RNA sequence: AAAGAGGAGAGGUA
């Protein structure tokens, strides 16, 4: 059945981060750590050996060819060359494999420090300003009060005050041997490692009851977070980073345009800055530098990591060549141009076209007109299949040559390839589901698409510059759905309100109004008598009667008029029990309290034409 | 639903389903079922780069056995995956 | 001399209609309306001096409520009328919260 | 909306039916509001400052 | 019908006050039917039920309180939603469109 | 066998 059932997200431990980007080789060594800010050689366009584009960590750059050019071919199924360590396989592996960087000093994740709720500050029960001051090397914190009388646990200090306490302790006096541990550094991992979740949970639960108001609510908030860390069995100190993942190199390409130079990518610059700062800090720490220069390097490393994660969230923004900020990892998934709203909820597709639309009368409501140049391109595989199967050619290459050379036979094949295959038409602003519709195409000569006039209001389109897009279904299920769910001859009512949507619109209304109107002038042939509805039409086609004359016609059926009087205007009773009743627009003959014998209607030839057309259309 | 599913996967970025669909159309056979689009995998890698533990899991049918993580970036069928669709032979 | 305070005159048209819909569908706070907070159902307008209108709503048990009216709040009820809980008294857009 | 009213004369002021009212804020400032409107008369003269 | 369908989504929750012993902390928003069913099951033995107050949410506040973090992350405020989901260890069972 | 990589400005059409 299905490969997976659900997705889960959680915090990442350093062990998992290391496990993501570490692989072993049949030698006993392990690879995966990046230790150089180098990408490729300038002389020969090949990657370096331990940089951001290395082949031992991420994979070969050419199919079935190792770095030193000594193993090739496909018969090997996963052996490793024993001169450079490059595995011999396809280059697609460059789209999955990850790396990692080991930091000289711990740094704090900026998502958990600068947020609408601050999770580190809430967990530690300290204001955000104090936590921000401990980080970035602006103050000290008392990790252990010792046997002092004024010092308190988690108390902010200063340089002068620390100097005073240092003078007090270093006076070689007594009663101060309580091991005062005041460390102004990251120093957050130590505070987060001293937390006992169960004891704090019990204490908060006990203290909740004897409280009220805004004092209670705050405590409640803290309690929430704490219980979360018990449900997931996570460690609160995982919010401080010791290892950093590195994205696969095929998602941040280098690109070899510019003739002699190279393209610019923004992730590579941030990674290079992080690596440079880490290497400098490690080298300074190795040779036992004075501990006033090391803290500077630690601060710059923290700022570099912060800029890599989220640019401009905390302090100043990193600026490239021109005064333009760089793109960090959080800018790829954030907004209208992010991954979610641009590449996942909408896409570009194959087998699609676009062109200008003109008006085609004499079409049917389920038909459309397609130019041949577009059709020969949108239906290529079907034409190739029909050329191979019928009119046996040989292979695909001969068919492609025939199509390119424009032999007259391909048009005869295409005329029957497209017969019975629906197509989908779309206009740019799709405000409701009637903006996409399915039609049956017929080939036309020209470069414009022909559209039926009766479907324009649904699309909201007129013929003064608009353009349309065309899509082709492929599978049998898609064709069945297009025929039975979206065909343009079955969309009669509006989903918003059950009202008609295919009414005649602009000139048909004017013609039907002129046909059935009144005209006191031009009354030629008025007063004549007719039988059937066809005699009046036949007399009209001979020019013997006008279009707006008043004539009497023999009609048996239901008739409605305008301003007709329900009262019989005249009644005449004759012998043998017969009665004639004359209304404004009718004349009826009846027997003695029985059935009708005849009925004549006073009307106009245009109204007869309209009603005859309607009646005839409902029998075919 | 089938029109939408075919639009989203076979015609845009299912790197293996494109060639299968093209060759099935040429040979006149049925179009095989799709797989997973590439953009989802790209998004998963980008999210993992931010130190987030996100993965897909398969439910345990029976017994006490825990749910097992599924490797999305692995090959299921022993068939080629070229960059662009081509007419084989 | 003085500073007159008034309401500007605007047109109809769809541009001035959608904001009301957006305000309604977002459950935001309007700038008017006075709502009666109890059942009773006997209201006395009690026109006082210098146009100080105070509505007094009297329960069957004798409660008084005593809702006061503002200077520019029109009334939409009469004297001796029966009113229900949550029923508007002095016009305007009701606060749904 | 608000609109100021100015005068094109210079002289003494008289009230016909306007009835002032005093209101205070939460800081100690006072402003005067016309409870009942009417006519404000300016009588001509020569004003020395 | 369309307006009723839209309005129903914003008048169907309740805010929990001092839940007695069930897993319902004060300050949370829960469906009315779920709370009713939980109280009906719990009161069968005879323990103390929870209190609640009805609320009216709004079109954008109600859509950010969904059960799936994937659909809420693709609407607005990606980073905050993802941070909260990672802290809470949420999972998504892939129900509904989007 | 091969073949385009992104970004930033300015101006237009439904
Ligand atoms: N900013 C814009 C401008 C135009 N349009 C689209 O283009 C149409 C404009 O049609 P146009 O031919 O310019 O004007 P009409 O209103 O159709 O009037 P007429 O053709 O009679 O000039 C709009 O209705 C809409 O479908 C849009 O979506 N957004
Ligand atoms: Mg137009
Ligand atoms: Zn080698």
């Amino acid at each position: 059945e299905q490969r997976f059932d659900y997705v889960k997200i959680a915090l990442a431990s350093p062990e998992r981060i290391r496990q993501w980007g570490e692989r072993t080789l049949p030698n006993g060594q392990v690879v995966g750590e990046v230790t150089k800010p180098e990408t490729i050689n300038y002389r020969t366009l090949k990657p370096e050996m331990d940089g951001l584009f290395c082949e031992k960590i991420f994979g070969p750059a050419k199919d079935w060819e190792c770095h030193c050019g000594k193993y090739k071919r496909v018969r090997h199924r996963g052996i490793v060359c024993e001169r450079c360590g490059v595995e011999v396989t396809e280059s697609r592996v460059r789209r999955h494999r990850m790396g990692f960087i080991k930091l000289a000093a711990p740094v704090a994740h900026v998502w958990y420090l600068k947020g609408i709720p601050s999770y580190i500050a809430i967990l530690l029960d300290m204001p955000l300003r104090d936590v921000e001051q401990i980080v970035y090397f602006n103050s000290y914190v008392v990790l252990n009060p010792g046997n002092h009388s004024e010092l308190q646990y988690k108390q902010l200090l200063n340089e002068d005050q620390w100097m005073e306490i240092e003078d007090q302790i270093y006076a070689e006096e007594s009663d101060l041997e309580g091991i005062e541990v005041g460390i102004g550094a990251e120093a957050l991992q130590q505070l987060l490692q001293d937390l006992n979740l169960n004891e704090e949970s019990e204490k908060l639960r006990q203290e909740i009851a004897e409280s009220k108001g805004q004092k209670r609510a705050k405590l409640i908030k803290r309690l929430r977070v704490i219980d979360n860390f018990i449900g997931t069995e996570s460690r609160p100190e995982w919010m401080v980073l010791n290892v950093i993942p590195v994205i696969p190199p095929d998602l941040r390409p280098m690109v070899q345009l510019d003739g002699g130079r190279f393209a610019t990518s923004d992730l590579n610059d941030l990674y290079r800055r992080v690596i440079n700062r880490n290497n400098r800090l490690a080298r300074l720490q190795e040779i036992l530098a004075p501990e006033i220069i090391v803290r500077n390097e630690k601060r710059m490393l923290q700022e570099a990591v912060d800029a890599l994660i989220d640019n401009g969230r905390r302090g100043r923004t990193v600026v490239g060549a021109n005064n333009r900020p760089l793109k960090s990892l959080s800018d790829i998934i954030e907004g209208k141009q992010g991954r979610f709203r641009q590449n996942l909820l909408g896409k570009r597709v194959d087998y699609s076209g676009r062109s200008v639309i003109v008006v085609g009368p004499n079409l049917k409501i389920h038909q459309c007109g397609l130019p041949r140049e577009m059709a020969i391109e949108l239906f290529q595989p079907f034409v190739i299949h029909r050329l191979i199967k019928n009119h046996s050619i040989n292979n695909i290459k001969q068919a492609k040559k025939l199509i390119q050379k424009n032999d007259p036979l391909i048009w005869d094949v295409l005329e029957e390839v497209i017969e019975g295959h629906p197509v989908m038409l779309n206009r740019a602003p799709t405000l409701h589901r009637l903006g996409i519709q399915a039609f049956e195409p017929i080939l036309v000569e020209g470069r414009a698409i022909q559209l039926h006039p009766l479907v324009c209001p649904a699309f909201n389109a007129d013929f003064d510059g608009d353009q349309m897009a065309v899509h082709v279904p492929l599978s049998i299920e898609a064709q069945a759905e297009a025929r039975m769910l979206m065909l343009a001859s079955g969309n009669i009512l509006s989903p918003a309100t059950g009202q008609p949507i295919v009414t005649p619109s602009q000139d048909m209304v004017l013609g039907c109004y002129y046909l059935t109107a009144e005209n006191p002038g031009a009354q030629k042939g008025a007063g004549r008598y007719f039988a059937n509805l066809e005699d009046a039409i036949r007399a009209f086609e001979q020019g013997s009667v006008d279009l707006h004359a008043w004539v009497w016609v023999r009609f048996d059926g239901e008739v409605e008029s305008e301003g007709e009087s329900d009262e019989p205007e005249s009644v005449v009773a004759a012998d043998d029990g017969t009665v004639t009743k004359t209304y404004r627009f009718r004349r009826i003959r009846e027997t003695e309290d029985g059935q009708r014998l005849s009925q004549y209607v006073k009307t106009t030839p245009g109204r007869i034409l309209f009603n005859n057309t309607v009646q005839t259309a409902l029998i075919h | 639903a089938y029109i939408l599913q075919e639009l989203l996967t076979v015609k845009s970025d299912d790197m293996q389903g494109r060639n299968e669909a093209l060759n099935a159309i040429v040979k006149g056979k049925a179009i095989p079922r799709p797989g997973t689009p590439e953009s989802f995998k790209v998004l998963m890698r980008e999210l993992q780069s931010l130190c987030l533990d996100i993965a897909v899991y398969k439910a345990s049918t029976e017994d006490y056995e825990e749910d097992k993580e599924v490797d999305l970036m692995a090959d299921v069928n022993q068939r080629r995956t070229p960059s662009r669709p081509t007419y084989e032979s | 001399l003085v500073l007159l305070v008034f309401e500007r005159a605007k047109t109809g048209d769809i541009i001035q209609g959608l904001p009301r819909i957006e305000e309604l569908l977002e459950a935001r706070k309007p700038k008017e309306a006075c709502i009666l907070a109890r059942r009773p159902g006997v209201a006395h307008i009690n026109y006082s001096d210098d146009d100080a209108i105070d509505i007094q709503v009297i329960e069957a048990d004798g409660t008084q409520a005593d809702y006061p009216v503002g200077p520019g709040q029109p009334l939409i009820i009469s004297d001796g009328e029966t009113v229900d809980a949550g029923q508007a008294l002095t016009d305007g857009p009701a606060n749904p919260h | 909306a608000t609109k100021d009213v100015a005068t094109d004369l210079a002289g003494e002021i008289r009230f016909q039916d306007i009835v002032p009212e005093e209101k205070t804020d939460r800081q100690g400032n006072t402003t005067r509001i016309a409870q009942r409107g009417g006519l404000l008369w300016v009588l001509a003269g020569d004003v020395y400052n | 019908k369309h307006i009723e369908v839209i309005v129903r989504q914003m008048t169907s929750k309740v805010r929990i006050d001092d839940g007695g012993d069930t897993i319902m902390l004060p300050g949370e928003l829960h469906e009315l039917r779920e709370v009713y069913n939980s109280n009906n099951t719990m009161a069968l033995t005879g323990m103390a039920p929870a209190q609640f107050t009805p609320v009216l949410l709004g079109i954008t506040k109600a859509s950010l309180n969904t059960n799936s973090f994937i659909s809420a992350a693709s609407f607005q405020e990606t980073t905050r939603v993802l941070t909260e989901a990672a802290i809470e260890g949420k999972s998504d069972w892939l129900r509904g469109l989007k």
